[PDB]
């Protein structure tokens, strides 16, 4: 059935509600999405009741308990293909005398215009709350913030910091809380807030290789996309064993596109292609890797091809 | 106004101090 790993686990609070949605792509997101426990066995209860239970496609997690740390798989059966992604997801109480986790706290790789630009991230599955997001209420190192529109701002999944003459450096909760079933459960994500802003500390982001692992067989072949989004004067390019794709390599090729950004100059998207003629046994040993350079910073990810199992 | 998505949260965002199952 081939299969796909999401090596980066996603860190969450327990005791709150949770989705998990397909990390699917262009040519595969088709008919047909399913969802399971460590291994193969019977599908999570579609039941809408029950504590754990798969809903419009994605897989959800009522009061998302502790003991539910681990491995969920994903498959696409449409008719002529199935794909199944295993993903890694942990859900960690509260450290003793804070009101978060810090293995759960996000980091922005890029940020947005403005002083603040805080975006509670990952909460467009719960503005199913009748199409619009639920107020979002928000938080600095576990204390209250008033909107009062002078000191911060509240706007839709946004917290707009004002230019006070104050240190910003904080731990930053979202919370909201949403409705299941006449009882309603919290949501919150915590971001950590910088001085890092106003010339250029933007180093490029690669979006695509994601650090997962194929599943691919030595005959075939396929085409490695790494997708980077920075200025169209970055530069992404891919690298196997320790070395750059040679440029007159008769299996790897290397093509280099660009995708200007009419909206913001900033954040562009740069393609880069390593195509694989055919697979062989000597890929099988190391990762292949994207590369992203600026002079402000190196980013790098990457995608494990692996033998088919027994 | 144009709300983040999860692709866009998994594409921008990522855990420092998360750690292994």
């Amino acid at each position: 059935c081939k299969e796909r790993e999401e090596k980066i686990i996603l860190v969450s609070s327990a005791n709150e509600i949770d989705v998990r949605p397909c990390p699917l792509n262009p040519n595969e997101h088709k008919g047909t999405i399913t969802w399971y426990k460590d291994d193969s066995k019977t599908p999570v209860s579609t039941e809408q009741a029950s504590r754990i239970h798969q809903h419009k496609e994605k897989l959800w997690f009522v009061p998302a308990k502790v003991e539910d740390s681990g491995h969920y798989y994903c498959v696409v059966r449409n008719s002529s293909y199935c794909l199944r992604i295993k993903i890694s997801a942990k859900f960690v109480e509260n450290e003793p005398n804070l009101c978060y986790n810090a293995q759960a706290i996000f980091k922005q790789k890029l940020p947005v215009a403005g002083d603040g630009g805080l975006v509670c991230p990952y909460m467009e599955f719960f503005k199913n709350e009748n199409n619009e997001l639920p107020k979002l209420q928000w938080y600095k190192d576990c204390k209250p913030l008033l909107l009062d529109n002078i000191h911060f701002s509240g706007v839709k999944d946004r917290l707009i910091v004002m230019n006070v003459a104050e240190k910003h450096r904080g731990n930053y909760t979202c919370h909201a809380s949403y409705t299941y079933l006449g009882k309603q459960y919290p949501i919150t994500r915590v971001i950590e807030f910088i001085t890092l802003e106003e010339n250029k500390p933007t180093r490029p982001v690669i979006v695509s290789p994601a650090n997962e692992t194929m599943e691919v067989d030595l005959g075939s072949q396929i085409q490695l996309i790494c997708n980077v989004t920075g200025q169209l004067s970055d530069i992404a390019y891919w690298k196997w064993n320790g070395s750059v794709i040679d440029e007159d390599d008769p299996v790897l090729g290397e093509d280099y596109y660009s995708v200007e950004n009419p909206a913001n100059k900033r954040r562009s998207t740069l393609i880069t292609v390593l195509n694989i003629s055919e697979i062989e046994s000597r890929f099988y040993k190391h990762p292949f890797t994207c590369f992203a350079k600026n002079t402000h910073g190196i980013d790098a990810a990457y995608i494990q091809l692996i033998y088919p199992v027994t | 106004e144009t709300p983040f998505t999860w692709e866009e949260s998994n594409a921008y965002y990522w855990q420092p101090y998360a750690l292994p199952l």
